[PDB]
C-alpha cells in the first residue's frame, strides 16, 4: 500500500545465511503477532519490536522490511475478511507492530550511582516495558477520598509491607 | 477527581435527591457519546508519538526559542518540554475518556503555571504547543471527538495562563 | 574498590611495614605501564559499542542456539539485554585496565554474577565465550596499533573468566 | 568544568578539596594554553572541517539524499550542516572546560529521544560525528589531535 | 465509577489505557443502559421499599422502638427511615455509575465511628438493608435484581 | 517541636535520564528545626530555589521549652 | 572463585503481558479482591476469546 | 553552579557562537590567577578552624548578642552560629577556588535571608561576623588574595543585606 | 588513589573514563616519579623525622610528659613515638598513593573517638603531626615538602 | 511545648536569673493545682467519647450543616469533623495538664484557620461546637476545673476567630 | 519537663494520658514541693557554692591559671566563674523541672562544639561541675543531695 | 510496664536513661503496695463481680440474649461470660502492671475486626467492661475504686 523509498532484495547477492534470518523473521513476526492476538495485550510487539530497527538495519533493508509487514497486513486482512468486529483487532495489531517497528530505539533507563560506594547501571528501553510496573502512588491536595484512602494505605503497606489499618485497625 | 456520571450522582446529592429526568437524559448523551470517546482514545493511543512528532514539528521548530537565548535550545530542555507535551495528551486523553475536566486541575494543573513561572518556562509557546496539539488531535480523530478533546485542552490552556 | 597502590598499600599496611625497594620497583613498574593502560584504554573507549556489535556477531556464530528458540538470546529484549551485559563486561574491563588490578571487577561483577545468572537462567559458558571473544579483539586491534605493550591486556578478561567459570577440573 | 567536579565532589562529600584534586587543577590550569590554542584553530577552521565532514558523511550514508529520508529539502540540509557546526562548538567547549561536562549539559543529555521525536537515525549521527571526529583529527596537530580525540569518543559513547 | 477506577489505575501505572480496559469501557458503556434500567425502577418502587423495610425491622427487631433503644416516638423513627431513604440513594447511586466508588464517596466508611458516636447499631443498619436487598427482589425480576444484590451485599458486607 | 513553614520548587536533575514518573516540584512542606538544615541543604545541592521560608512554628528565641 | 555466596532465588521476571495477568496484577498489588473493573476486563476479554 | 571558566562558555551558549577575544582575554586572565586562588584555597582549608575562631573571638565574643538575652546566648545557638561560619568559609573558598559567585548565589542565597528573618537572627551581627572573616582571612593570606575573597564575601553582604 | 577516584566517578554515572579523568591520571601517571622520590625520602629518613619530631613536641608540650601527663614515663614516649612512626607511615602511604584516602580509610576514622577512649589530647598529637611536617618539610626541596605539607595539613585538619 | 514550668523557667532564662518569688508563686499555684488538673484529666478521659456525643447532640445535630448540601452531611465529613472535636478536647486536656497553652495555639493552630477557610468549614459553628463542649465539660467535672477547660476552650474559639 | 514530655509520649501514641503516668504526674506534683526547697536552699547558697567549687577547681588544676592555660587573667577567671555560674543556675533548672530537658536544650548538646572553638578542655570544665556537686552534696542534706546528684551527674556524663 | 516503656523510648534514641526517667522508674517502684493491694482485691473477687455484670447487662439489653441476637445460645452466654472473665483478667494485668501496655497488646489490638468478624456489638462489650467497673467500684474502696476504673475506662474507651 504505501511502498516509501524500498528496493526489491536480490537473494544471490543477498546471500543464503541473511536470506535464512529473513524468512525466519518474517514467520516469527507473524508468529508474535499470532500470540498478541491470543494473548489480547500487544505489549509482546511493542517489547520485541520497539528496538529492532537499529539492530536490523545494518545488514537488512529497513523499507523492505516495512513494505513486507505491510504486505502481511493486507494478506491478514484479506484472507481473514470475517467481519469488521473481528478484523478491525488484527488491523489495529498490525497499525501498532509497524508503529513500533518504525519507531527509533529509545533511551536506556540509567541508573545514577547515589554516591561513590554504589555502582551506577543502564537498563533497555524494552525490559522496563513488560515487567509487571509498579503502581505510583502520589499525594495531590486535591485528591478525592476513595483515592486518599487508596494512597494512605499504600503507604502503610509500603512502611509495614502489609495493611496494618485493615488488618489491626 | 470526578466523571459524567461521578458529577451527576454530586449533583444530585448536593441537594439529596435522586435521578431526575435531565441528569437521565444527559447520562444518555454520555452512553451515547462513551463509544465514539474510545474510539478516539484508542486511536490516540496507538499513534500517540506520532501526534506530539507534528505538533512540535509545526509548532515549536524554526524559532527562536529554538535558536539560542530561548528555552527550547538545550537538548535536555526539548527533551522535557515533549516529555511534558506527552502528558498534557495522556492526561487530555484520560479527560477525555472520563468526561469530566476536574482530573486536569486535580493531577497537572496543581502547580504548573508558578512552577513553569519559577523555571521561566515559556507560558505563550506552552499555550501555542496546546493549540497545535488540539489541531493534529482535531486532524487525526475528525471534528467531532477532536471538539471535545479541545474542550479539556482549552481547560489546559486557561489553567496554564 | 582497590587498584594496584590500594592493594600493595593494604598489603604493607597489614604487616606494618614502611615501603621496601620492592614496593618501589612494583610502584615504578606500574607508573611506567600507567601510559600504555591509559593508551589502551583510550583506545577502547573509541571502538566500544563496534567491540561489543561484533563480540555478539561473532558469539552467535559459534553458539548460534542462543538465538534460535529456547535459547536465552531468543529475543531483541533477551538480545539487548546480552548487549547491555556485554557492554558492562567491556566497561569494567576498561576499569581494570586502567587500575592494573582484578578487585573491581571483582567488587563489581563477578560476586554475584552466577546467582544472577543462575536465577535467570542465564548460560555463563557462552558469557564467557564472549569475553574471551572481546579479549581477541582488543588484543588483535592492540597489535594492530601502536601499541608497545600489549600483554596486560588480557589479564582482566582472563580473570573474568577464570573467577566466573565453573570449575572444570 | 574539572573546577566544577571539584568543587560538587567536595560539597558532596562535606569537606574542603584535598590534595590530589588540588594538583590536578594545577595541571589543568597549566595544560589551558594548549586548550585555548586548541579551541581557537577549531573555531578559526570549523568550515572546511564541517565541509569534508558532511561530504564524507553523505558519501557513506546515500540515504538522507536519497527518497525516504530527512535530508530532502535544503532547510533540512542547512539543519544538518547547523548541527554539525554546533556539535563542533561544544566540542570546542569542552576542550576548553577540560571535561566532558559542557558537551553534556548542552548536547547530549536526552539527545537520543531529542532525534528519536526528529527521526533522525542516532547510528547515522555516531557515523556523522565520527566523520567529523576523523576531519578534525586530520586537521589539528598529532599532540592537539590526541588532545581532542577522546572528547569525541565520549560523544561516540554516549550517543551510541 | 468504572472509569474513574480505570484513570486512577492507568495514572498509577503510568500508560495509556490498554486495549482489555477499553474493551472493559465498552462493556461499561452498554451495561449503562440497562443499570440506568434498574436506577429507575428503584427510583419509581423507592417508598414502598422505605416503608416495608421499616415495619419488617420494626416486628423482626423491637428493642430499639422499646424505651431502652434509640428509636422514641415519631420524630427518632423519621430520622431512622430518613436514612434508610438515604442509604437506598446511595444504592441507586452505586447502580447507576457501576461501581461502589460513590457509595464510598458520600456514605459507606466512617458509618461505624457514626453510628458509635450516635449510639445506632451498626448490625441493625445492616440487617435493614439486608431486607431492602430481598424485598427489591421480591418487586423487580431476580434475575435482573442479581446487579443491584450485586452492590447491596456488598453495602450489608461494608456495614456487618 | 518547633518547625518551618516553607514552600519550594525543586526539578528533577536526572528524570531525563531515568524516564521516570513526574511530580510537581512546587510544594509546600512543614518541616522540623533538626531536620531543616539537612533539608534546606539537600535542595540547595540538587539546586531547587526555596521561595518562601517562615518560623511558623514555635515562637522566634525560645530559649528552653523547644520539643 | 568468589569466596561468598549471597544466595540464589528464582527470579521470574515477566516476559510479556496480558489481559489476566494486567487485571489480577492489578489488584494483586492494590490489595483487593477483583471489584467490578478487573471483573469486567475479564469478562469482556473472555467473551472474546 | 558554574565557574569562571564556563561563564564564558554559558554566554557563548546563550550568545549562539564560539569564543570571541573579549573572552578570550579573560579566561587566559582567569588561567594565570588559578594557581595562586587554588593556592590560597588549599591554605585557608589547611587552617579553616582559626578563620572561624578568630572571628568569634575578635567580632562576637563579649557583646549583647552572646550574653542573656541574646540570640546567640545558649550553647545550641553557639553551635548552630560557628557552623554557619564554618559553611560560610567553606563556600567562599569554593567560590575564589572557582572564579564565580553563582556557588554562593544558589547554594547559600536562595532562601538564608528569609530564613534568619524567621528565625529573628542579627543580619548586622552576621554582617559585622563575616567583616571579621575578611579581616582574618586577609591577614592569614594576605591582600593580594585578600580583596578576591572580599569580593566574594562583599557578595555575601550585599545578598543578606 | 587518584585512579580509583576517577574510576568510580566515571562508574557512578555509568559510562566509560571522561578525558578529564584521562588527563588526571595522566598526571598522576607523570607525577608518580616525584611522588615515589618523596615517598623515598622520607621512608630512608623515617626515623630521624620521628626522633627531631618527637624531641620537638616534648619540648613544646611539656605537660603531655610530665608526671599526670598521658605519656609519662618510658613505656608511654614509646608508645607516642610508635603512633608518630605510625603516621610518618600513613603519610607514606597517602604520599605514594597521590590523595589521602589511606590515611583517611586506616587512621583518621574514629581517631577522635580512639584518642578520647584513650585520654590522649588529639591537640598534641596534632602539634606532633605539625612537628612531623615542619622537620620532613626542611629534609626536601621545596616543591616536595610543599607537596609532602599538603598530606600533612590533611591529617592536621582531620585531627583538629 | 511550653508548659507553665518550663515558661517561667525561660522567662528567668531570658533575663538571665535565678528563680526567685515572682515565678515561684505562679510554680506553688501549678503545684497546688496540680493533682486538680490530673483528676479532671482523668474525668475528661474517662466520659471522652460521650461529651462530644453530647456536644454534637445539642449543637450539631438536626442543622443545616448536617442537612444535604451542609459541611457534615456526608459520612467521612461527620467522621471527620467527630475526629476534630476529639482532637481539641484531646489537645485541651494537654495543655489542661501543662498549665499553659502551647500546645493548643501550635499543634493545632498552626494553619488551622486557612485549612478551614480553604475548605468552607463554618468557623462560628465550629466555635458554637467548642462552647457546647466547655458547657458539657463544666457540668461534668465541676465548677473550677470547668472554668479551667474553659480559658482554654475559649482560647481556641479565639484561635478559630 | 517532664509533663511536657509525658504529653509528648501521649501525642506521639495519639491518645490521652494513661492512668500509670497520671498518677506519675501526681508523684512528680508531691514531691515538687522538695524540689521547690532544694531551689531554695540552692539560690540561698548560689553564691557560696560557686565559690568554694572555684577555688577546689584553681586548686585541683593549676594548669588553668599556669600560662598555656585557656583562663590566664582576671576577666579570664572571671567568665570561667561566670559560666560555673550558669551551669549551677542550669543544675537548680533541672532541680526544678524534674528532668534534664532544660539542661539539654539551654547548655549541654553542643558543648563540644562551644569548648572546641573556645579551645577549653572539656574534662576540666567536668571536674569543675564535679567539684560543684561534691561541694553541693556537702552542703544539702543527705536526700537532697541524693536527689540533685542524679541530675549532676547527667551534666558530668554529658559534659565529659 | 513504665519500665518497658522507658528502655524501649532510650533504646530507640540510642542513649541510656536519664535521672528524669529513673525518679520515675523508682517512683512506680516504690508506690506498688497499693496497686498489689487492689490486684489480690480483684482476684479475691474475680467472680462475683462477673456475675453480678453479666446479670445486669442481660437484664439491661435483653437484645443479646433475644433470639436471632448474638449470644443466642446457652453455650454462647458461657462464653460471654467467658469474655468477661479474659477482660477482668487483663484489667488485673494492667493493675499490677501499673501500666495500659498488657491489656493494649493483648486484648486491644484487632478487637475491632475481631468483633466485627463475630458479630459481637463492640459497644455491648463495652457496656460490660463498664459494668465490670461499676460492680468493682462498689465492691472496693473509693481510691481503689478510682485507681481500678481509671484502667476501665481506658478500656471502654478503646472499645468506643
Ligand atoms: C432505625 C431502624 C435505626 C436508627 C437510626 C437513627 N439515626 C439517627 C440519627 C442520625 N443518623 C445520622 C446519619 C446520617 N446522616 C446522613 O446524612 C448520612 C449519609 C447519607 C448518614 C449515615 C445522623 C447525622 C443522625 C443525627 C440526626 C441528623 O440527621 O441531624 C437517630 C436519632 C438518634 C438521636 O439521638 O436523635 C436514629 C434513631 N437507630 C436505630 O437503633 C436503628 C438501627
Ligand atoms: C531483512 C529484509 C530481514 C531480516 C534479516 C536479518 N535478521 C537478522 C537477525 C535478527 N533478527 C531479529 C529479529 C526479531 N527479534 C524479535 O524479538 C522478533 C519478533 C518480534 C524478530 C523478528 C533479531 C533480534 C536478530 C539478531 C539475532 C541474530 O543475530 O540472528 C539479521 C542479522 C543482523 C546482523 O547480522 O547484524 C538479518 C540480516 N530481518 C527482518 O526483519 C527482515 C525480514
Ligand atoms: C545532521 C548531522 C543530521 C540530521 C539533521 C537534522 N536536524 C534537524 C533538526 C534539529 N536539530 C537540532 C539540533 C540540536 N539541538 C541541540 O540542543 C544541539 C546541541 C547544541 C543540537 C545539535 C534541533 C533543535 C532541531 C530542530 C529545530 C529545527 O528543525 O529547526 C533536522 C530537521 C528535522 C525535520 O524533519 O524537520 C534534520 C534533518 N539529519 C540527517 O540525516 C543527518 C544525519
Ligand atoms: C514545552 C511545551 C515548553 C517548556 C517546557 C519545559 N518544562 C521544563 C521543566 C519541567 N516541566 C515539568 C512538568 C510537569 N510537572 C508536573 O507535575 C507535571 C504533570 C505530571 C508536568 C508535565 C517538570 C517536572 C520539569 C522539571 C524537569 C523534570 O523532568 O523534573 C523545562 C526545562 C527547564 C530547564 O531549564 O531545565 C522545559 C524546557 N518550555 C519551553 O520552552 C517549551 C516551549
Ligand atoms: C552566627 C554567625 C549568627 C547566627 C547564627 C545562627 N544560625 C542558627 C540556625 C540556623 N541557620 C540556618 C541556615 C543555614 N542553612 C543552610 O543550609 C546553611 C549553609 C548554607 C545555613 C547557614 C539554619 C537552617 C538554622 C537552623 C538549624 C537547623 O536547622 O538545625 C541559629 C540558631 C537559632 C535558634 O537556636 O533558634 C543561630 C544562633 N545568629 C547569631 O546571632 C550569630 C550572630
Ligand atoms: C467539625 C467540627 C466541623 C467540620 C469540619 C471538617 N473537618 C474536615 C477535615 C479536616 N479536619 C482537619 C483538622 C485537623 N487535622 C489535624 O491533624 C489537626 C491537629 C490535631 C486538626 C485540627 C483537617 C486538616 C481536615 C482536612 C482533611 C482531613 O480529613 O484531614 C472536613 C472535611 C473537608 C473535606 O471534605 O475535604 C470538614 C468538613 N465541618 C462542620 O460542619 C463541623 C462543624
Ligand atoms: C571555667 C569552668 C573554665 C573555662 C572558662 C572560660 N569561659 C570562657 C568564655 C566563654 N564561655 C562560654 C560558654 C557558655 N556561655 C553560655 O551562655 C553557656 C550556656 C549557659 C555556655 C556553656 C562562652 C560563650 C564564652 C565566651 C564569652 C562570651 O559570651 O562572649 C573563656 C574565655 C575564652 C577565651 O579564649 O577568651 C574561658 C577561659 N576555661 C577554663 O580553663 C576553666 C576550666
Amino acid at each position: 500500500p504505501i511502498p516509501p523509498g524500498f528496493r526489491p532484495i536480490n537473494i544471490a547477492r543477498y546471500g543464503p545465511s541473511n536470506m535464512q534470518k529473513s524468512l525466519r523473521d518474517m514467520s516469527w513476526f507473524l508468529r508474535y503477532t499470532t500470540y498478541a492476538i491470543v494473548a489480547g495485550d500487544p505489549n509482546i510487539i511493542v517489547v520485541n519490536t520497539r528496538g529492532l530497527k537499529e539492530v536490523i538495519e545494518n545488514a537488512c533493508s529497513i523499507d523492505a522490511t516495512i513494505v513486507a509487514i505491510q504486505e502481511m497486513r493486507a494478506a491478514s486482512a484479506d484472507y481473514f475478511r470475517n467481519n469488521a468486529q473481528a478484523k478491525e483487532i488484527v488491523l489495529q495489531y498490525f497499525d501498532i507492530l509497524l508503529s513500533e517497528f518504525k519507531a527509533p530505539t529509545p533511551a536506556n533507563k540509567v541508573r545514577q550511582g547515589p554516591s561513590n560506594d554504589i555502582q551506577g547501571l543502564e537498563l533497555p528501553q524494552s525490559y522496563f516495558n513488560a515487567a509487571a510496573k509498579r503502581q505510583k502512588y502520589a499525594m495531590k491536595p486535591g485528591l478525592s477520598a476513595l483515592e486518599k484512602n487508596a494512597v494512605i494505605k499504600a503507604a502503610y503497606r509500603q512502611i509495614f509491607e502489609r495493611d496494618i489499618t485493615k488488618a489491626y485497625s | 477527581m470526578q466523571d459524567a456520571i461521578t458529577a451527576v450522582i454530586n449533583s444530585a446529592d448536593v441537594q439529596g435527591k435522586y435521578l431526575d429526568g435531565a441528569a437521565m437524559d444527559k447520562l444518555k448523551s454520555y452512553f451515547a457519546s462513551g463509544e465514539l470517546r474510545v474510539r478516539a482514545a484508542s486511536v490516540i493511543s496507538a499513534n500517540a508519538a506520532t501526534i506530539v512528532k507534528e505538533a512540535v514539528a509545526k509548532s515549536l521548530l524554526y524559532s527562536d526559542v529554538t535558536r539560542p537565548g530561548g528555552n527550547m535550545y538545550t537538548t535536555r530542555r526539548y527533551a522535557a518540554c515533549i516529555r511534558d507535551l506527552d502528558y498534557y495528551l495522556r492526561y487530555a486523553t484520560y479527560a477525555m475518556l472520563a468526561g469530566d475536566a476536574s482530573i486536569l486541575d486535580e493531577r497537572v494543573l496543581n502547580g504548573l503555571k508558578e512552577t513553569y513561572n519559577s523555571l521561566g518556562v515559556p507560558i505563550s509557546s506552552t499555550v501555542q504547543a496546546i493549540q497545535a496539539i488540539k489541531e493534529v488531535t482535531a486532524s487525526l480523530v475528525g471534528a467531532d471527538a477532536g471538539k471535545e478533546m479541545g474542550v479539556y485542552l482549552d481547560y489546559i490552556c486557561s489553567g496554564l495562563s | 574498590m582497590r587498584d594496584a597502590v590500594t592493594t600493595l598499600i593494604k598489603n604493607y599496611d597489614l604487616t606494618g611495614r614502611y615501603l621496601d625497594r620492592n614496593a618501589m620497583d612494583e610502584l615504578k613498574a606500574y607508573f611506567e605501564s600507567g601510559s600504555a593502560r591509559i593508551a589502551a584504554a583510550a583506545m577502547i573507549n573509541a571502538n566500544s559499542a563496534t567491540i561489543v556489535k561484533r563480540a555478539a556477531a561473532q558469539l552467535f556464530e559459534e553458539i548460534p542456539e542462543l538465538i534460535r528458540p529456547s535459547g536465552n538470546a531468543y529475543t531483541t529484549r533477551r538480545f539487548s539485554a546480552c548487549l547491555r551485559d556485554m557492554d558492562y563486561y567491556l566497561r569494567y574491563a576498561s576499569y581494570a585496565l586502567i587500575a592494573a588490578d582484578n578487585n573491581v571487577l571483582d567488587e563489581r561483577v563477578l560476586q554475584g554474577l552466577r546467582e544472577t545468572y543462575n536465577s535467570l537462567g542465564v548460560p555463563i559458558g557462552p558469557t564467557v565465550r564472549g569475553i574471551q571473544i572481546m579479549k581477541e579483539m582488543i588484543e588483535a586491534m592492540a597489535e594492530d596499533s601502536s601499541l608497545n605493550s600489549t600483554d596486560f591486556i588480557a589479564s582482566p578478561f582472563d580473570h573474568m573468566t577464570r573467577e566466573l567459570s565453573e570449575l572444570s577440573v | 568544568s574539572v573546577v566544577s567536579q571539584v568543587i560538587l565532589q567536595a560539597d558532596d562529600q562535606l569537606r574542603y578539596p584535598t590534595s590530589g584534586e588540588l594538583k590536578g587543577i594545577q595541571a589543568f590550569l597549566t595544560t589551558g594554553a594548549q586548550r585555548i590554542r586548541i579551541a581557537e584553530t577549531l573555531a578559526e577552521n570549523e568550515k572546511k572541517i564541517v565541509d569534508q565532514a558532511q561530504k564524507q558523511l553523505f558519501k557513506k550514508h546515500p540515504e538522507y539524499r536519497a527518497p525516504g529520508g530527512n535530508a530532502y529539502g535544503q532547510r533540512q540540509y542547512n539543519q544538518c550542516l547547523r548541527d554539525y557546526g554546533w556539535y563542533l562548538r561544544l566540542v570546542t567547549y569542552g576542550v576548553l572546560a577540560g571535561n566532558k561536562e559542557p558537551i553534556e549539559t548542552t548536547g547530549l543529555i536526552g539527545v537520543k529521544e531529542m532525534y528519536n521525536s526528529l527521526n533522525v537515525p542516532v547510528p547515522g549521527m555516531v557515523d556523522a560525528v565520527t566523520v567529523l571526529k576523523d576531519a578534525a583529527l586530520g586537521l589539528l596537530s598529532a599532540e592537539d589531535a590526541n588532545e581532542t580525540a577522546p572528547y569525541f569518543d565520549y560523544i561516540i559513547q554516549f550517543m551510541s | 465509577s468504572i472509569v474513574t477506577k480505570s484513570i486512577v489505575n492507568a495514572d498509577a501505572e503510568a500508560r495509556y489505557l490498554s486495549p482489555g480496559e477499553l474493551d472493559r469501557i465498552k462493556a461499561f458503556v452498554t451495561g449503562g443502559a440497562a443499570r440506568l434500567r434498574i436506577a429507575e425502577t428503584l427510583t419509581g418502587s423507592r417508598e414502598t421499599i422505605v416503608k416495608q423495610a421499616g415495619d419488617r425491622l420494626f416486628q423482626k427487631r423491637p428493642d430499639i422502638v422499646s424505651p431502652g433503644g434509640n428509636a422514641y416516638g415519631e420524630e427518632m423513627t423519621a430520622t431512622c427511615l430518613r436514612d434508610m431513604d438515604y442509604y437506598l440513594r446511595l444504592v441507586t447511586y452505586g447502580v447507576v455509575s457501576g461501581d461502589v466508588t460513590p457509595i464510598e464517596e458520600i456514605g459507606l466508611v466512617g458509618v461505624r465511628e457514626m453510628y458509635r458516636s450516635l449510639g445506632t447499631p451498626i448490625e441493625a443498619v445492616a440487617q435493614s438493608v439486608r431486607e431492602m436487598k430481598e424485598v427489591a427482589s421480591g418487586l423487580m425480576s431476580s434475575d435482573d435484581a442479581a446487579e443491584a444484590s450485586a452492590y447491596f451485599d456488598f453495602v450489608i458486607g461494608k456495614m456487618s | 517541636m518547633r518547625m518551618f513553614r516553607i514552600t519550594a520548587c525543586v526539578p528533577s536533575q536526572t528524570r531525563i535520564r531515568t524516564q521516570r514518573e513526574l511530580q510537581n516540584t512546587y510544594f509546600t512542606k512543614l518541616v522540623p528545626y533538626d531536620n531543616w538544615f539537612r533539608e534546606q541543604q539537600r535542595i540547595m545541592k540538587m539546586g531547587g530555589k526555596i521561595v518562601k521560608v517562615e518560623l511558623a512554628t514555635g515562637r522566634p528565641g525560645t530559649n528552653a521549652g523547644l520539643a | 572463585s568468589v569466596k561468598a555466596s549471597g544466595g540464589s532465588s528464582l527470579a521470574r521476571p515477566q516476559l510479556y503481558q496480558t489481559v489476566p495477568v494486567s487485571a489480577i496484577s492489578q489488584a494483586e498489588q492494590q490489595d483487593r479482591f477483583l471489584e467490578g473493573s478487573e471483573l469486567n476486563e475479564l469478562t469482556a476479554y473472555f467473551q472474546s476469546g
